[PDB]
């Protein structure tokens, strides 16, 4: 992903152009996120193969048991942005909705139509963006789905329709929501060993020192379109 | 008021030029200026010529002659003209029949009176328009060949929130749909409606209000009271 980052960047700088990774730079058009396949393997053999729900295994539904339950705390690692919740928005485009479902493009968790090839079985999680540190996003996902597999997070029932919607638990709306659920759920991460909890400590006071904090502190040219009269 | 008396006006008050106004079929007023010496008792039932073929809807080139029947509770004067000019409502007479022309809105809107007055049903109706208008700044509009274009322009228009403006761009422009009612510094319009409301007062119209309104870049409205039929569009 690094490397993909450098190629695009720099073959854009090369023919006098600029390329950004910035979740939301346009206002009512799409945003850029980083939908993320991903899928356990041993000796060879697709793990997330099955006879349950789309030809999933029961370990499959577990790691997205995982993925959803910590979804909040994920989030600070995978959106760690304030403009990353400009995308992840209700509505436009979405997965604002912590469900995983076959085809539907609009829940976090997406299973994909496989051809019948246990190989190309896998659990695509919507909700990040390019801002993410590749790194850390992934180790944090595969932390959340082992978590799942091991404790053993029941997904909850697929979602198979568009767009009663407060059944359904939501995604942070904010970095500083991203970070507050990070704080309250971290044990998935730090007792495993992987992040240590000075890293995850560092992270949260990085993240609102540099950009949670100075962003509260700066007028938006929209509040001028508001309340310049008042 | 009488043809004698808007005649002794005339002569009292000095005035030397006559405006006389009136519709075409499409709802356009249409006008012609006479000097004084040239509006007599008859000008008040026989009527002024004029060509009937230019007017839209109207006469063909082989029948073109018409004449102008000036009303005169009409007279005023005219506001906008340097010279005091004394303007009367006409209606249109067929100078071949000596009768009312069937085609004159202004006749027609008699007629439809004259109608109801007729069934025993009513002797008067009642008619209360109330006309919404745009205040531009600017209107540049075209259509040829290769191109189709207009291009409306408002200082309180929100499309120009982020213009540069001589000395400066001085901010409260209504939002679109927010321009019912507030107050100045967003309505830039209060002292020109008091002054359309005020003139046409004075041309004889019965005013009541004035406000802005809800579109953003001028919408406006003023307020005027009802009258019967004809006096109504006369209004
Ligand atoms: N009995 C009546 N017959 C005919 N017209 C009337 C009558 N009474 C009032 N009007 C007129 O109708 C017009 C209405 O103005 P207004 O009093 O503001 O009503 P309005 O419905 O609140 N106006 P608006 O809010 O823009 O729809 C005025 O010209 C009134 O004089
Ligand atoms: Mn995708
Ligand atoms: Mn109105
Ligand atoms: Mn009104």
């Amino acid at each position: 992903l690094m490397i993909y980052k450098y190629v695009i960047k720099n073959v854009a700088k090369k023919y006098g152009k600029t390329v950004t990774f910035m979740p939301k730079p346009i206002f009512n058009d799409n945003g850029s996120g980083m939908h993320v396949h991903q899928s356990l393997w041993k000796d060879g053999q697709p793990l997330f193969a099955g006879d349950k729900y789309a030809g999933f295994s029961q370990m499959g539904l577990w790691y997205i048991g995982g993925i959803l339950k910590h979804a909040p705390a994920l989030l600070a690692f995978t959106n760690p942005t304030t403009n990353s919740y400009k995308r992840l928005v209700p509505g436009f485009e979405a997965p604002v909705n912590l469900a995983y479902s076959q085809g539907n493009r609009s829940a976090s968790v997406r299973i994909p139509l496989s051809g019948g090839n246990p190989k190309a079985k896998r659990l695509e999680f919507r909700c990040p963006d390019a801002t993410s540190n590749p790194y850390l996003a992934f180790a944090a996902m595969l932390c959340a789905g082992i978590d799942g597999i091991k404790n053993q997070i029941d997904p909850g029932e697929p979602l198979d329709v568009d767009i009663e919607l407060a059944k359904i638990p939501s995604t942070p709306g904010s970095l500083e929501a991203a970070l507050e659920a990070l704080e309250k759920d971290h044990e998935f991460l730090t007792g495993t060993g992987v992040f240590s909890p000075d890293f995850v400590e560092s992270w949260i006071e990085y993240k609102l020192d540099n950009e949670v904090n100075p962003m509260r502190l700066r007028p938006h040219p929209y509040e001028f379109s508001l309340y310049y009269d008042c | 008021r009488t043809p004698q008396e808007v005649l002794k006006w005339i002569q009292d008050e000095n005035i030397k030029i006559i405006d006389l106004k009136f519709i075409d079929t499409p709802g356009i007023w249409q006008h012609c200026s006479f000097y004084y010496d040239q509006l007599d008792e008859n000008s008040f039932t026989e009527g002024i010529p004029f060509d009937g073929s230019s007017i839209r809807g109207w006469k063909a080139i082989n029948e073109s002659d018409m004449c102008m029947v000036p009303d005169p509770n009409t007279a005023t004067i005219d506001p906008f003209c340097k010279e005091p000019t004394l303007s009367m409502i006409c209606s249109i007479k067929e100078p071949r029949t000596g009768e009312w022309y069937n085609r004159d809105p202004r006749t027609i809107a008699a007629k439809a009176a004259e109608y109801l007055r007729g069934t025993g049903i009513a002797d008067t109706v009642y008619f209360g328009p109330e006309a919404e208008f745009f205040l531009f700044d600017d209107i540049r509009f075209g259509q040829t060949e290769n191109s189709s274009y207009y291009f409306a322009d408002s200082v309180e228009g929100r499309w120009n929130t982020g213009r540069e403006e001589e000395g400066g761009n001085l901010g409260y422009k209504p939002g679109y749909k927010q321009g019912y009612f507030p107050v100045a510094p967003t309505d830039t319009a209060q002292d020109i409606r008091t002054e359309m409301l005020l003139t046409m007062a004075a041309f004889g119209v019965p005013i009541e209000k004035h406000h802005h309104e809800v579109a953003s870049g001028g919408q406006n409205e003023l307020g005027i009271k009802f009258d019967k039929l004809v006096n109504s569009a006369d209004n």
